[PDB]
């Protein structure tokens, strides 16, 4: 493997949410779209694996 | 010649009386201190935009002067961040000498 | 990184850290070697974030050619500080034109 | 429907059965046990002593 | 600001010092005048018109006579050792207000700062007694060590109990807390623990057996190290003096005084124009006061700054007087304690209490949502 | 620098000791003062209260070595009756 | 026309001088050195006591304002404390804990040399940011002043939640430190 | 009877913790401008009153004026140190 | 200057002034004219469990001064941790290891 | 003499109440503590001590599209 | 400029230069710390969606909202001017014994509550303006129309009577 895959993605929900200056926080919409994509397939992909073997 | 003054039984009903009035002075002391942090906050947020607003002009005025001097001086501007972001200056150029006073 | 700061909260560069790990995450996996390459340029940022070096260059050259041009150059009369400390005060608006030059 | 039914990142794990929580509430996981988990919990739990008695007969102490 | 910084940081310094040094010197006067009423004599008397010089003598005594310290391999344990002893003890005062914010130091870690003085405090103790030439004498210094150290846990594990109500660590949030109730009321067991480790910490009797020992096995041959040194005993009262005050900052109301406003306010409901000020109660009548010549006074005198932070330095002073009488009808009051006996008595007797206590404080605080803020309000 | 330094003295206590096994307990001493303060001073430069965390935890950790490692010098003396190395 | 930037010295608010920072690193190196050189242990350890403050007081001048005073209330107050109660009972013969230094100068400078040479550069650039000479500027800000906390309660806001984990391991450190150390000492009954 | 002569000392401490308060806060009141003085004052408190001095010229000074005097734009003060970070 | 600064000076002046009086005015003189036994295991106890518990109570200053924002989750941690400590205390109670009793 | 407590637990609690009362109490202190955590809020709720809601400690943010505001523009200076 | 607080300042920096010509103008707040602390409810009672606009636009717009948001910014300055100039010409008698109480009692609202009760209906009689302390608990009074402030360091007079909007 070349690629690191976060064994804690919940690190990008970190940060204090308290005397937080407006624009700080920098917008994660589309990492919490890639993480849904990864959530969804593996679902799908058992999904697939428990049902298309046990007919 | 034994006294009700040093009695333990009178003792631990005084004390114990004690602790439970003050307990009731605290119990309600802390709950209106926090009804007072309560309006002190939202005393500062009904504020923090103006103030916000006066400190960001100046942020903008003294970005652009250096964004400027810079051209004036070294001919064009050294990028820092690769990003457009902008980011506070933590170094700023000073004059040689302070004002005489 | 942690996005905890001194004051209560949060950290000055946990936002270039953020950016840095969005990147990865979302542009380099197995399939594609070398899409961590976009990485570089942000995770600059963030190392200069934290330690300044590039800014301090910039400044030092900057300041170097700002205090050798305004040591030659004719001066007509420097404000004195009292001056500079009246600037911008409601009853000292003849200061405050001196301090402005206009 | 809020309209954000994923709101927060959450770790993907290489599993054989569908995910239903990754972190379920403490009465939920007594009201979802089933009787086999009752007799398998009180069986190991009483192998404990029960080691240490037949350990005192065997081995006395 | 007005005048200069460098002006204003030296007139305070002067005006908490000052007075401070001579309240010191007057509570060994008060020690000697309070322990022969009680013991049926009288005090210092003659040194002074009612005995208010006697302090002076007995420390300018002191100043003149011939020290005899040893000065072998030492030059600098003697004549600089003992004199950081000093510095520490009035290094607390720093953080003391007698009044809203009236201190040289506002600290927020007002209170961390009093613990740092306190451990550097145990130092003079055990080099004190290094320079005792005897084998139990040099171990009984070790023991007064191992009694300063035991009972500053139980203080500061009594502290800790009031920073809970608090919320903050600054002695001037303490007190303002305290406009609710004074702290000895919902905390009366933590209090009468807090007074006793404070004796024990200060050493004085009915804790100080293991010093004590120290001048019986002494013999014909050897001397104490203390003969000339006013230093020690100057450090020895101030911290008394500072342990009361800590004490009635944290337990009793600070600087707060009971205000007769309020009573006459809810009594009071027939308010006059005239200057009658009649009064709805039952002994009232129709005052006859002067407008322009007492309400008027009375009034500005008031909302003076002078006279509002006069009574708060009073109210401080009177509770601080209180404790100090304590301190001395403790001592007056009972036998001494053997070193073993009072170890037991902090490890398996207050300690277990105060910890119990810690666990069952916040438990209360979080059942009643009485958790304050502990953001900068008060 | 001042970090470095005092992370050399630490160093330099074991390169200058052939007998006291004491100084080995202080020189340890004055190297976990030099990391904890070079994480002091990084922490307040990156505005970060983790470094401030993670100095405490080392305060903590090096209180109970030297208890852990002044009893252990208390258990050696009982049966030895010198600290000293026969050198 | 005339210079746009002015430099003027603040008059109430003006904070603290840096000189006093190479005074206390000054002071920190010199009991640095008597530490390794003392004959006694007893010397050493007071001198380890002199160092330990200095050290505190370069952070609470630096605004580390609890961590310093911890320091002062740990190291001074407790840890150098059982250091004299070891020493001031051990019997201690100074003669046999001295060693013929001189042997050990030249790995002195051998090792100081190499050692230094090596870690200097690891540092980050702000450990080292101390002729144009840079200035540190410093402005105000609203939104991240509403409630500004003092450092202990910001510690104390992620210590016994976000990293709850680093309580739990020291806590069974300390606790091991406590049954450990009691078994290895003292006579059971 | 009572023994005021041994009460004669307990009323020179409380005296002097009223001299010091009494004159601490005098101190104080002409210090911060005839005024009552800041207590448990923060990042806010503190930026709130050199704002103060901005518009003013004292950290004290205080004025209702909707519209800021012309340099107001101007006055704003960037800390500049030659150590800390 | 600050007054924390002129305060350590004052108190620094008058300590000399104080030592000044005895070497100005005090009489001097210049004549300024080895056994081993074990010491009590008690000692070095009494800094060790000062030593763990002062750490110990140290690390709950910050709970205190943080209460609002720890609530719920922040008390039963720090319940967590205040047990483990207190059971250190139970044993150390229970093998008299103080050797007081 | 002493009781035991797995033996007579009662009477165990009496003699520890009598002959240990510094540790006894600091046990039963320590126990009241998990009590009033697991009672008085169910109690408290009962009769409508509600919780006070958290103060706020960051600027309130709203939640939502912006409002699309007009008014108070560069005419109006 | 760096948010640090700094801890050996002793020199100010500052730049005479202007914002250029292209950026629109607008004439800064002048009113001090306890004026706008006085009159804080009232702004947040007219300027709340326009605080709420410029708040939420940087936010919309993360490490380049000082530039981007500038519209906004002058938006709520001039929104919050008006507030000011209403109270200077209606509310002035009562504004200023309010906020000068405040100079005096470390700018805490509840030492000055008399002042507040009065101030707080002659804005409500001539601007129709009310203060909100938002999520206030419902099984007390509102701590600000409290006739007794046990923290206050003065007794307040029974005669002296909290604002209620309408009795
Ligand atoms: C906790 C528990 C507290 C309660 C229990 C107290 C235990 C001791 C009680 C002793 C007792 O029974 O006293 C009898 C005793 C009667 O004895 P006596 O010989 O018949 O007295 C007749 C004399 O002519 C009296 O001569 P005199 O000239 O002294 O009397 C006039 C006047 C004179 O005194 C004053 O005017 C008071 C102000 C003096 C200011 C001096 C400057 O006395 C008073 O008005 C009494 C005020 C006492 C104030 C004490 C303040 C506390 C001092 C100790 C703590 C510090 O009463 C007193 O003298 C004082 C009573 C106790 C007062 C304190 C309580
Ligand atoms: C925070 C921790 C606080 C612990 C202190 C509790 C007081 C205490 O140790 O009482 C012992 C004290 C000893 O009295 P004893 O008559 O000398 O006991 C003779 C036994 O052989 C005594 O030996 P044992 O091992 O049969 O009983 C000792 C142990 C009972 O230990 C066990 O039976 C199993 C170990 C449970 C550990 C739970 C950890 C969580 O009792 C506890 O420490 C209570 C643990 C639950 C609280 O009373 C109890 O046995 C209380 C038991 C409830
Ligand atoms: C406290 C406020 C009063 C303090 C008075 C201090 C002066 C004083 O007591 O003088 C006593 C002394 C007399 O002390 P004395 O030692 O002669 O007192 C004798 C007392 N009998 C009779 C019982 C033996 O008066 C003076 O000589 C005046 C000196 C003034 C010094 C400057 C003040
Ligand atoms: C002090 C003077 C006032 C009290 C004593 C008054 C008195 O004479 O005693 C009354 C009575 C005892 O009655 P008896 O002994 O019969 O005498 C009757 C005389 N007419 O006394 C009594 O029976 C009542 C005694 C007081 C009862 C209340 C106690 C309140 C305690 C409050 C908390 C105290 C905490 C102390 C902690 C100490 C820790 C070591
Ligand atoms: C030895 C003694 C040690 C005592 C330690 C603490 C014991 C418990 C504390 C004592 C009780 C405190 C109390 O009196 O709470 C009163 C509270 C009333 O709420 P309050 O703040 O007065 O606001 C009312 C506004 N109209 O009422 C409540 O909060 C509701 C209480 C419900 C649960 C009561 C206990 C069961
Ligand atoms: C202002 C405050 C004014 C009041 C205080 C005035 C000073 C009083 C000082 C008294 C100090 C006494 C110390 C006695 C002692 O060393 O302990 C005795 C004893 C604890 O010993 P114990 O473990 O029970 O051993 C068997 C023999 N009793 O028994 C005890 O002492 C334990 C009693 C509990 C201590 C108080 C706890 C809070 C209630
Ligand atoms: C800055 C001013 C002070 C500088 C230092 C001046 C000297 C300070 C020491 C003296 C202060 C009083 O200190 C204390 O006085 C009393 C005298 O009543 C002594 O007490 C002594 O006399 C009484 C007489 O009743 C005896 O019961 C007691 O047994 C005995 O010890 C104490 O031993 C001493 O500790
Ligand atoms: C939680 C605590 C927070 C507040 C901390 C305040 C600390 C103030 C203490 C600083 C003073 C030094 O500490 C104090 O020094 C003197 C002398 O060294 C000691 O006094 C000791 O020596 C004197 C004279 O030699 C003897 O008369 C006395 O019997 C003996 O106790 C005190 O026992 C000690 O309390
Ligand atoms: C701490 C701040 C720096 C120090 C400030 C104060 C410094 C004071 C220095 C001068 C001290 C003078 O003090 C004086 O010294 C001399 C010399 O030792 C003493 O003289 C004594 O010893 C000499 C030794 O030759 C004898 O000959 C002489 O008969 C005897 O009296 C005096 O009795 C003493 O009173
Ligand atoms: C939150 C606070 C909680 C407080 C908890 C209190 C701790 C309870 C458990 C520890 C006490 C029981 O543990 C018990 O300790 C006592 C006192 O040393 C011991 O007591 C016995 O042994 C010691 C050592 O030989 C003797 O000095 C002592 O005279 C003897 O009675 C018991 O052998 C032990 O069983
Ligand atoms: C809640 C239910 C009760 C939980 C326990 C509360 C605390 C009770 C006291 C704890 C110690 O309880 C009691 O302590 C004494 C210490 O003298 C010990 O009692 C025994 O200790 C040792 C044996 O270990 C004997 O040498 C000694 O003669 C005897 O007194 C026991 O350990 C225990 O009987």
């Amino acid at each position: 493997s070349r690629h690191i895959e976060l064994k804690y993605p919940e690190v990008f929900s970190h940060g204090s949410p308290f005397n937080v200056p407006a624009g700080f926080y920098p917008n994660l919409d589309h990492v919490i779209e890639h993480y849904r994509k990864q959530h969804l397939e593996e679902e799908e992909r058992k999904a697939k694996k428990l049902a298309a073997a046990a007919a | 010649p034994s006294r009700g003054l040093f009695r333990p039984r009178p003792l631990l009903a005084g004390a114990a009386v004690l602790m439970l009035y003050g307990w009731y002075k605290l119990v309600k002391g802390i709950r209106e201190q926090n009804e007072l942090a309560r309006e002190k906050m939202w005393a500062r947020i009904h504020l923090i935009p103006l103030l916000q607003a006066e400190e960001d002009r100046d942020h903008v005025r003294r970005y652009l002067a250096d964004q400027a001097r810079e051209k004036g001086l070294l001919g064009e501007n050294i990028k820092v961040y690769n990003s457009d972001r902008y980011v506070r200056p933590t170094f700023a150029v000073t004059p040689s000498k302070p004002a005489q006073e | 990184a942690s996005g905890y700061g001194l004051n209560g909260g949060p950290s000055r560069c946990f936002p270039f850290w953020q950016e840095l790990l969005a990147c990865y995450v979302t542009n380099s996996s197995e399939d594609n070697p070398d899409g961590k390459n976009k990485c570089i340029p942000v995770m600059e940022d963030y190392y200069e974030c934290l330690h300044h070096r590039k800014e301090a260059a910039r400044v030092r050259a900057l300041q170097a050619a700002y205090r050798e041009a305004e040591a030659k150059k004719l001066q007509e009369n420097p404000p004195t500080a009292g001056q500079i400390r009246n600037l911008g005060l409601l009853n000292k608006e003849e200061d405050t034109k001196k301090v402005h030059c206009a | 429907t809020p309209t954000q039914t994923y709101q927060f990142p959450s770790k993907t794990v290489k599993t054989d059965y569908p995910l239903i929580d990754n972190d379920p509430h403490f009465t939920r996981v007594i009201r979802y046990a089933r009787p086999s988990d009752y007799a398998h919990g009180l069986a190991a739990a009483a192998a404990g002593p029960a080691a240490l008695w037949l350990m005192e007969r065997i081995s006395p102490s | 600001m007005s005048y200069s910084q460098t002006i204003n940081s030296l007139v305070e310094v002067v005006l908490v010092l000052v007075p401070s040094l001579v309240g010191i010197a007057y509570v060994t006067v008060g020690e000697r005048k309070t322990m022969g009423s009680m013991q049926r004599r009288l005090g210092p008397n003659a040194v002074g018109i009612y005995g208010l010089l006697q302090a002076f003598a007995d420390a300018l005594k002191l100043l003149l006579k011939e020290y005899v310290g040893p000065t072998q391999a030492n030059l600098v344990l003697f004549f600089l050792g003992p004199v950081i002893t000093l510095i520490f003890s009035l290094l607390g005062y720093a953080v003391i207000p007698y009044g809203p914010g009236l201190a040289v130091n506002d600290l927020s870690t007002g209170i961390l700062y009093m613990l740092a003085v306190s451990s550097l405090a145990t130092y003079g103790i055990l080099l004190a007694g290094w320079s005792a030439n005897s084998k139990y004498a040099f171990l009984g210094s070790l023991r007064s060590t191992a009694q300063l150290i035991s009972y500053e846990l139980v203080l500061s594990s009594s502290i800790l109990l009031v920073i809970m109500l608090s919320g903050s660590l600054s002695l001037t949030v303490i007190v303002e807390s305290q406009r609710a109730i004074w702290y000895i009321l919902p905390l009366l067991p933590v209090f009468i623990i807090f007074f006793i480790g404070s004796v024990a910490e200060t050493n004085r009797a009915p804790f100080d057996l293991a010093e004590a020992e120290s001048e019986l096995v002494s013999g014909f041959m050897t001397e104490h190290a203390a003969v000339i040194f006013v230093f020690f005993f100057l450090a020895e009262y101030g911290s008394i003096v500072l342990m009361c005050i800590l004490t009635s900052i944290l337990f009793l109301g600070g600087y707060l005084l009971i205000s007769l406003l309020d009573i006459i306010y809810n009594n009071l409901l027939s308010w006059i124009v005239i200057g009658k000020y009649i009064i709805f109660i039952f002994p009232f009548w129709g005052p006859v006061f002067i407008d322009l010549g007492l309400y008027e006074i009375i009034s500005y005198l008031y909302n003076a700054p002078t006279v509002e932070g006069s009574f708060y330095g009073l109210s401080l002073g009177v509770k601080t007087s209180i404790l100090i009488f304590v301190f001395i009808w403790t001592r007056a009051s009972f036998p001494r304690i053997r070193f073993d006996q009072l170890m037991s008595f902090c490890w398996t007797v207050l300690l277990p209490i105060l910890f119990a206590l810690i666990v069952l404080v916040p438990c209360i605080l979080y059942s009643f949502n009485i958790f304050p803020v502990n953001i900068s309000l008060l | 620098n001042i970090t470095l330094i005092l992370f050399l003295i630490g160093i330099l206590g074991f390169v200058l000791n052939r007998k006291n096994i004491i100084l080995m307990l202080i020189s340890i001493e004055i190297m976990l003062l030099s990391i904890t303060f070079l994480i002091l001073l990084s922490s307040l430069n990156m505005d970060d209260i983790i470094g401030q965390t993670y100095a405490i935890y080392i305060i903590v950790v090096a209180g109970a070595e030297s208890a852990i490692g002044l009893g252990i010098l208390v258990a050696f003396y009982r049966l030895r009756g010198s600290i000293a190395i026969e050198y | 026309s005339q210079i746009s930037l002015l430099l003027l010295k603040e008059i109430y608010t003006n904070g603290s001088t840096h000189i006093m920072l190479d005074i206390l690193s000054v002071l920190a190196v010199i009991s640095g050195i008597c530490v390794i050189i003392s004959k006694n242990p007893i010397v050493s350890v007071l001198h380890l006591i002199g160092l330990f403050a200095y050290v505190s007081f370069y952070l609470i001048l630096i605004g580390l304002n609890f961590v310093g005073l911890s320091y002062l209330i740990v190291y001074i107050g407790a840890v150098s404390i059982l250091f004299l109660f070891i020493l001031m009972l051990i019997n201690i013969r100074t003669s046999e804990l001295q060693s013929n230094t001189s042997n050990s100068i030249p790995l002195t400078i051998l090792v100081g040399i190499i050692i230094s040479s090596f870690l200097f550069k690891m540092l980050p650039y702000g450990v080292i940011i101390s002729k144009n000479d840079l200035f540190f500027i410093t402005s105000k800000i609203w939104d991240g002043a509403l409630a500004e906390n003092n450092h202990i309660s910001s510690i104390g806001n992620i210590m016994y939640t976000n990293y709850n984990v680093w309580l739990i391991l020291a806590s069974f450190i300390l606790l091991l430190a406590m049954v450990g150390a009691i078994v290895i000492t003292i006579k059971p009954r | 009877p009572v023994p005021f002569e041994t009460l004669i000392p307990y009323g020179i401490i409380i005296a002097m913790f009223g001299v010091t308060g009494a004159g601490m806060a005098k101190v104080r009141h002409m210090f911060n401008g005839d005024k009552r003085h800041r207590w448990s004052v923060d990042q806010w408190d503190k930026q709130q009153m050199e704002r103060d001095r901005r518009l003013t010229g004292h950290l004290r000074g205080q004025t209702d004026n909707p519209i800021a005097p012309p340099g107001f734009e101007f006055n704003n003060p960037w800390k500049v140190x030659x150590x800390x970070x | 200057m600050s007054a924390m600064s002129i305060y350590i000076i004052f108190v620094s002046i008058i300590a000399i002034l104080f030592l000044a009086i005895d070497l100005i005015f005090a009489p001097h003189n210049p004549y300024k004219e080895q056994s081993r036994s074990p010491f009590n295991i008690s000692f070095f106890i009494y800094g060790l469990v000062f030593l763990l518990l002062d750490l110990e109570i140290l690390l709950l200053y910050p709970f205190a001064v943080s209460e609002y924002v720890n609530s719920a989750y922040g008390l039963a941690a720090a319940l967590i941790f205040i047990g483990i400590i207190t059971i250190g205390f139970v044993y150390e109670l229970g093998h008299d290891a103080l050797k007081v009793h | 003499t002493t009781p035991r407590f797995w033996s007579t637990p009662l009477k165990y609690c009496r003699w520890a109440a009598r002959e240990r009362p510094a540790l006894f109490f600091s046990v039963v202190i320590g126990a009241l503590g998990p009590v009033t955590l697991a009672t008085v809020p169910p109690l408290r709720r009962l009769i409508g001590d509600v919780d006070a809601a958290p103060i706020p400690l960051t600027y309130p943010i709203p939640p939502g599209p912006r409002k699309q505001l007009k008014g108070y523009d560069d005419d109006t200076e | 400029m760096a948010t640090r607080k700094p801890a050996f300042n002793q020199h100010v920096l500052l730049d005479t230069t202007p914002l250029p010509d292209s950026i629109p103008k607008v004439k800064e707040i002048g009113a001090s710390s306890a004026p706008l602390l006085s009159a804080s409810f009232f702004i947040g009672a007219r300027c709340k969606d326009y605080n709420d606009d410029y708040m939420q636009c940087k936010n919309e717009n993360p490490g380049r909202g000082e530039f981007e948001c500038l519209k906004e910014g002058r938006r709520v300055t001039r929104c919050a001017r008006s507030v000011l100039k209403d109270i200077n010409t209606h509310c002035l008698e009562q504004f200023r014994a309010h906020w000068q109480c405040l100079d005096n009692n470390n700018q805490q609202l509840w030492q000055c509550r008399p002042a507040e009760w009065k101030l707080n209906k002659c804005v409500y009689e001539n601007l129709k303006l009310e203060k909100v302390i938002p999520d206030q608990p419902k099984n007390s009074t509102p701590v600000h129309l409290r006739q007794r402030q046990i923290f206050a360091h003065h007794a307040i007079p029974p005669w002296e009577r909290p604002f209620i909007p309408g009795q």
